[PDB]
């Protein structure tokens, strides 16, 4: 029964330092043959190795990251201690720590882990959206539809929300999950999808509420011209 | 990545789909081990197989490991409900001089029928333009299993910065939908006859293009 828990600030600004903590329990950072390594994964992507510590203090690190990382043991508390220096948005992931087979005769591999911890880059700015139109063309299609929306760029904090004509138009829209950006910013984009003929005649408007910031916007979405 | 695999392999309730991990001589080919991870969404990684093919306690034979040349792969037998799930195989690089892994592969045991995906893209808006800045936006929706790859070219050259792009994410219906955002300069777009956003679905690329002459 090796459990291993990461523990540490949810929120890191730009520049900062993160220092992450690793509890062992149920095996001891000085027995022979102990490693402990940290593992982060961005949202959505893959894994990747960042540093690894064993029972003599040796300490390996990635050598994309090396001159940003520190691995320490408090023998102490038994505890792995990982610091990595001006932490930026795209740094945005969570950690990972686990106990990796370490000799000859196990292996190399990441036995147990933890649970992992979320660490969000960003700054203390709430920032409200700005709105774009996504224009719709009025050139034919098979099915008889064109899509138009509105782009909610480069807001903070999550949640905004998007309504057409005040609540009137619900059919064939879809608001998209936001994206997190390397900038530290969110953005979504929502559309309608309606039919062509209306295009000349029909207005359309979106209505943004940004409640973090108080900000509301509509926008209305006029065709494509020449 | 060092490690390659493909984004995504599915299968029905008992069939049999395998996960291949192509790697190089400096590292699968160098012989060094290789290990894999199964991962639910919402939870941390766990070993499935390490030193190539041998099971940690509680993972069935039906899962099954192997290697020859450079490459290792991963084989589910009898696809089970709780097999869905992202898997990565592991290795070690010796001219990186570290512990890789491959990009992912999600695993999808089918619920209901494949659907490809619809894809929308739209040219930065005037107003954008006007703001000095530029966005383009390609909209990913209504395809099953809930795993593409999103790519963008200008004109007919790979363009990487500047990417944003969500994972995919459960629609009402249940199929998924994902977005996808290249940041430019105005200059950048009025500049280039074209750009395009690529969107792959189990080994099928949709290119969806705009031009800043289409009015």
């Amino acid at each position: 029964q090796v459990t291993l828990r990461e523990s540490g600030p949810a929120l890191v600004k730009p520049t900062q330092t993160l220092t992450l903590t690793c509890t062992i329990s149920g095996l001891s950072l000085t027995t022979s043959g102990v490693c402990v390594s940290w593992i982060r994964q961005p949202p959505g992507k893959a894994l990747e190795w960042l540093a690894l510590i064993d029972w003599d203090d040796d300490k390996y690190y990635s050598t994309s990251l090396r001159t940003r990382l520190t691995i320490s043991k408090d023998i102490s508390k038994n505890q792995v201690v990982l610091t990595m220096t001006n932490m930026d948005p795209v740094d945005t992931a969570t950690f990972f720590c686990a106990r990796t087979r370490c000799t000859s005769n196990w292996g190399y591999y990441f036995d147990s882990w933890g649970r992992g911890t979320r660490v969000t880059v960003s700054s203390a700015s709430t920032k409200g959206p700005s709105v774009f139109p996504l224009a719709p063309s009025s050139k034919s299609t098979s099915g008889g539809t064109a899509a138009l929306g509105c782009l909610v760029k480069d807001y903070f904090p999550e949640p905004v929300t998007v309504s057409w004509n005040s609540g009137a138009l619900t059919s064939g829209v879809h608001t998209f999950p936001a994206v997190l950006q390397s900038s530290g910013l969110y953005s979504l984009s929502s559309v309608v999808t309606v039919p062509s003929s209306s295009l000349g005649t029909q207005t359309y408007i979106c209505n943004v509420n940004h409640k973090p910031s108080n900000t509301k916007v509509d926008k209305r979405v006029e065709p494509k011209s020449c | 990545s060092v490690l390659t695999q493909p984004p995504s392999v599915s299968g029905a309730p008992g069939q049999r789909v395998t996960i291949s991990c192509t790697g190089s001589a400096s590292n699968i080919g160098a012989g060094y081990d290789v290990h894999w991870y199964q991962q639910v969404p919402g939870a941390a990684p766990k070993l499935l197989i390490f030193v190539y093919s041998n099971r940690p306690s509680g993972v069935p034979d039906r899962i099954s490991g192997s290697k020859s040349g450079t490459s290792a792969s991963l084989a589910i037998s009898g696809l089970q409900a709780e097999d869905e799930a992202d898997y990565y195989c592991q290795s070690y690089d010796d001219s990186l001089r570290g512990w890789v892994f491959g990009g992912g592969t999600k695993l999808t045991v089918l619920g209901q029928p494949k659907a490809a995906p619809s894809v929308t893209l739209f040219p930065p808006s005037s107003e954008e333009l006007q703001a000095n800045k530029a966005t383009l936006v390609c909209l990913i929706s209504d395809f099953y299993p809930g795993a593409v790859t999103v790519a963008w070219k200008a004109d007919s050259s790979p363009v990487k910065a500047g990417v944003e792009t969500t994972t995919p994410s459960k629609q009402s219906n249940n199929k998924y939908a994902a977005s996808s955002y290249l940041s430019l300069t105005p200059e950048q777009w009025k500049s280039h006859r074209s750009y395009s956003c690529q969107v792959t679905h189990e080994g099928s690329t949709v290119e969806k293009t705009v031009a800043p002459t289409e009015c």
